[PDB]
RNA sequence: CGCUACUACCGAUUGGAUGGUUUAGUGAGGCCCUCGGAUCGGCCCCGCCGGGGUGCCCUGGCGGAGCGCUGA
RNA sequence: UAAAGUUGCUGCAGUUAAAAAGCUCGUAGUUGGAUCUCUCUCGGCCGAAGCGUUUACUUUGAAAAAAUUAGAGUGUUCAAAGCAGGCCGCCUGGAUACCGCAGCUAGGAAUAAUGGAAUAGGACCGCGGUUCUAUUUUGUUG
RNA sequence: UACCUGGUUGAUCCUGCCAGUAGCAUAUGCUUGUCUCAAAGAUUAAGCCAUGCAUGUCUAAGUACGCACGGCCGGUACAGUGAAACUGCGAAUGGCUCAUUAAAUCAGUUAUGGUUCCUUUGGUCGCUCGUACUUGGAUAACUGUGGUAAUUCUAGAGCUAAUACAUGCCGACGGGCGCUGACCCCCUUCGCGGGGGGGAUGCGUGCAUUUAUCAGUGGUGACUCUAGAUAACCUCGGGCCGAUCGCACGCCGGCGGCGACGACCCAUUCGAACGUCUGCCCUAUCAACUUUCGAUGGUAGUCGCCGUGCCUACCAUGGUGACCACGGGUGACGGGGAAUCAGGGUUCGAUUCCGGAGAGGGAGCCUGAGAAACGGCUACCACAUCCAAGGAAGGCAGCAGGCGCGCAAAUU
């Protein structure tokens, strides 16, 4: 009521941040950017919670106001700066670079990259415009806008943007048998090859995706994000190759680690 | 058939009727162009709309109004409104605790446009979510299917 | 202060409604903007998100279209005749949307004649003012007089629109919403739309 | 049925107690007076010599008023 | 709250313990007998396109906040908890289930239902007879 | 653990309750040695409040002639730190409480193709065709004169700034495009012949603002979408296209690199608002309700950010109910959720998360992107503070603390 809230209770907030409860009352509320509130990765978590570059948010501070930190090749002060998928975050002091890729169970993944890869991004277009003058225009999931852009890119394709020039370098179509990971839902995270896509007009498409072992799974088609053409990826994907380990499996690789490692 | 029944001109705010003409190349009322759309998710749009000659703005077809939401379902019980009809929803809700269904109905009063002409009291209609029309009425009538029990 | 609220009303059934809170600022209404005719005369004000609204209180010139001809000019407003919701807004004279208007056929007239090669129409009593002449009748070389006769060839007014412009008035019908924007915009009537409006103003005198 | 352990209804009661529940009048109010406008303001008809595109006239401090012109 | 099968849907009772209306019609409600096993496009098993008579089921698949609850791991010194923990900078975890009803999606059709031909006012075929003609032509547009 | 036991009789079976029994929640009594976690003025009084605190804020980068300090030349505008004050931003978050509120709030679902949106992030930003080497009233701080018993009251006088604000077209200045047309040349011919390009005093040139064709650029399931074109308009209370700061010393009267701050407008980033598809407690000793006063619908408007009886005028009598309308009650905020496990259920949810509402009760507003805001204002009502009796100042259901109320709840 009466206006914007400004903050962001813990236990609220999202739970891939993998927030503990018994920190504090609240969670650093993402300021507002390109990603959505709850589709985000604030700046403070990726350098203090997964890092442990920092121990507190002081430190996170510090680290950000010596510029040391850059997102999408820009530097960024902002403690709390919504970063989201697939975005770059390249920091020049250690020389490492990371791309925000979910993991399979659904969360933000430390996922470093090297320098050469560092310097683009996949971007999901959301639409497509005419304006001023008859001078097309291209929006994406990153809240940019790209004019001038290729006749062939439609809505739900993925370009291939590099990060210095923020021009589109490639595209891929969204049709069967591309690669595409899924960002929202309970498949969130998983990685596979579109093999159908049931249209409901006037509600939500579904999409149908096989993974690499075969397993099939749906999700609506806003959360399908093309990675590559045919089944090879045009970005790394993180430790797992985005299949999904069913509990029995995942207990069975644990304890064959325990065992083979002492 | 007089369409200018009220204290306004009636006109469709698309179509311009007031083009200059050829005197040797008109002979009667020549034509007066119809402004209609088709409504998406498979709905045809009726002959009488196409070749009708009312003007209603909250008419599906020929007016300003766009069909997005739910599409439902209902019997027409009444129609003693102007281009408004009431129609009953009947359904049955699950009580948990006998494990059961009571029968139960909402009425919703739904804009029905004059291209749907002698719909009868009982007839199953198609309604699809529109923006607020009047108070009460958010849907409009898409498709008329008759009764079993008619002629 | 005035309500847009729909939660002071009953309910479809007929029940009485409890309010749950207080009325609130987004749900506020303003008194009318009674536009009457005069010297221009538009008062600002501020409305939600920071935007401006044009509170029009007095106007006498507006931008009206000869749609048929797609010839618009800025015209001066000079009478309300017809009004389809309320008689007061005609005897007291208020612009709003959709009143009928009298507005000043001088502009339209005069594209006219920049567009006249029409045959002998009204030139019964004459004007004898010299340098106006000078629009009808000119010096024109062989292709331009080619160009208006092919002009004239396809040139026709209704006869109730000669008849309007005769007595120097036109009738027009606001399409601005002159409380809102500041502007009393609009088309002249023509065709069934004329005849209809005339049709109202006769049956009302 | 001549004893008490036993608030309320009915009270030839209108004696009382945080008791606004709607008619009919009056009436707060951002002054949204279109009737209001001594004041406050670079030319408006000057005092006069700040000084020039001509120690010679398109001038850089209104000393200073006149319901005449305009401005929130 | 359980005990209370003393509120009974599961699951009570009504001859005599408390209890079936004096009797009969009757609308809503509830319940209701048998019976039915060049249609479609790139390459002689594929997306599109489905009025199959809408459904109710049943089984899936998406979308359903976290915390709580269930539950996986992890010697808080044990436990309630918490989301965390060793190896002369490296390994990990921070799962999963459930989330009623009502909405959305997808097989087979058992089983309330709904029965498309009965004054035939019922597929498929030859007639285009004034009309729109791959948004009329198909050598330099008639 | 899917459990029973005592009590009617002289005795017996049975209905049936009373009592026992275990948990849970509030109070209370007695008792109390370690250690970890931890609720806590909800219930009565959304009753009343002394006092203190709870919302402020400056970077290299808006404005510094306060010696208030301070430097290395007191003949180089501003060396630096810099209190005050103007400007900007925030104060609409958070915290508290549960009074009101029974399709209301709320939950799941869906829509905005019916709206607005500070900020963030991309960010149309020489697309206008006839003093720019920098423009102007001011006013605070500061200095002085004061008034009042009194307040975070303010007046008069003397100075002085800007990022309250640009009404420039020296620059793309040749333009290009579409026009009320003085000159021009052609195809078998000296008879009015049907058709082609340049040219100026004279007119105009952007999606936020309303009244317009064929393509109907690119989209949607669907636009009266987006884009385009012509004719015009463009608000006393104007309208966007930049009148400013940042320590290095560098280039063939000139150019340059990083920034900061602004600003229209597009992008749903955060939202908000509005749509009721379905679901809410008890009550018939509540059966009909709504329609001078909008009740249901239609038409045209007004208003509004927008859709809409939201409001007005006219028109038509509609609309809702035994599948409980309407009325009443609730010791009713809704939900996530909490108290036994046979299975099923019965109760509870003021209470830390989400949504809503309120700030003693009503009402009306200013500012602002956002409030009908109360640690904002203006009234009335009820209480209540100081007064020199003229007047002035109030709002703890914020943290603590008091009083009161209580069976019932902590440290100024």
């Amino acid at each position: 009521a009466r206006g914007p809230k400004k903050h962001l209770k813990r236990v609220a907030a999202p739970k891939h941040w993998m927030l503990d409860k018994l920190t504090g009352v609240f969670a650093p509320r993402p300021s507002t950017g390109p990603h959505k509130l709850r589709e985000c990765l604030p700046l403070i978590i990726f350098l203090r919670n997964r890092l442990k570059y920092a121990l507190t948010g002081d430190e996170v501070k510090k680290i950000c106001m010596q510029r040391f930190i850059k997102i999408d090749g820009k530097v960024r002060t902002d403690i709390t700066y919504p970063a989201g998928f697939m975005d770059v975050i390249s920091i020049d002091k250690t020389g490492e670079n990371f791309r925000l890729i979910y993991d399979t169970k659904g969360r933000f993944a430390v996922h470093r990259i090297t320098p050469e890869e560092a310097k683009y991004k996949l971007c999901k277009v959301r639409k497509i415009f005419v304006g001023t003058k008859g001078i097309p225009h291209l929006v994406t999931h990153d809240a940019r806008t790209i004019r001038y852009p290729d006749p062939l890119i439609k809505v739900n394709d993925t370009i291939q943007i590099d990060l210095e020039t923020g021009k589109i370098t490639d595209f891929i179509k969204f049709d069967t048998g591309n690669l595409c990971m899924v960002t929202g839902g309970a498949n969130l995270g998983r990685i596979g090859v579109i093999t159908n896509r049931e249209r409901h007009p006037g509600s939500f498409d579904v999409v149908h995706v096989k993974d690499a072992n075969g397993n099939s799974f749906a999700t609506r088609l806003s959360n399908i994000f093309v990675i590559g053409k045919g089944n090879k990826p045009w970005i790394s994907l993180p430790r797992g190759k985005g299949i999904r380990l069913t509990i029995a499996e995942e207990r069975d690789k644990r304890l064959a680690a325990k065992q083979s490692s002492g | 058939a007089d369409i200018q029944t009220e204290r306004a001109y009636q006109k469709q705010p698309t179509i311009f009727q007031n083009k200059k003409r050829v005197l040797l190349g008109e002979t009667g009322k020549e034509k007066l162009p119809r402004y209609y759309k088709n409504i998406g998710l498979g709905f045809k749009t009726p002959k009488e709309a196409i070749e009708g000659t009312y003007i209603d703005k909250k008419c599906p077809f020929t007016g300003n109004v766009s069909i997005r939401g739910r599409i439902l379902s209902g019997v027409v019980t009444k129609m003693k409104m102007q281009r408004t009809i009431v129609i009953r929803r009947d359904y049955l809700h699950y009580i948990r605790k006998y494990n059961r269904f009571e029968k139960r109905h909402k009425n919703m009063s739904v804009h029905l446009s004059p291209c749907f002409r002698d719909v009868q009291i009982g007839d199953i209609v198609t309604v699809g979510e529109c923006r607020p029309l009047s108070k009460t009425v958010r849907f409009n009538v898409l498709k008329v299917t008759k009764a079993a029990g008619t002629k | 202060g005035i309500s847009r609220d729909n939660w002071h009303k009953r309910r479809k059934t007929g029940g009485k409604r409890k309010p749950y809170h207080k009325k609130r600022k987004y749900e506020l209404g303003r008194p009318a903007a009674n536009t009457k005719i005069g010297p221009r005369r538009i008062h600002t004000v501020r409305v939600r998100g920071g935007n401006k609204k044009y509170r029009a209180l007095r106007l006498d010139v507006g931008n009206f279209s000869w749609g048929s001809e797609c010839c618009t000019r800025k015209t001066r407003i000079i009478d309300v005749v017809y009004n389809a919701s309320n008689n007061e807004l005609v005897r007291t004279k208020t612009l709003v949307k959709n009143c009928i208007v009298l507005i000043d056929s001088t502009p339209y007239r005069q594209w006219y004649e920049s567009h006249y090669a029409l045959p002998l129409g009204r030139k019964k009593g004459a004007k004898l003012t010299p340098e106006e002449e000078e629009i009808l009748n000119k010096k024109r070389s062989k292709k331009i007089q080619k160009k208006y006769d092919e002009r004239k060839k396809n040139a026709k007014i209704s006869s109730l629109l000669e008849e309007q412009f005769q007595q120097g008035k036109l009738l027009a019908c606001i399409a601005s919403r002159p409380g809102q924007c500041g502007r009393a915009d609009g088309y002249v009537l023509e065709g069934k739309e004329l005849e209809f409006y005339l049709r109202k103003i006769k049956a009302r005198k």
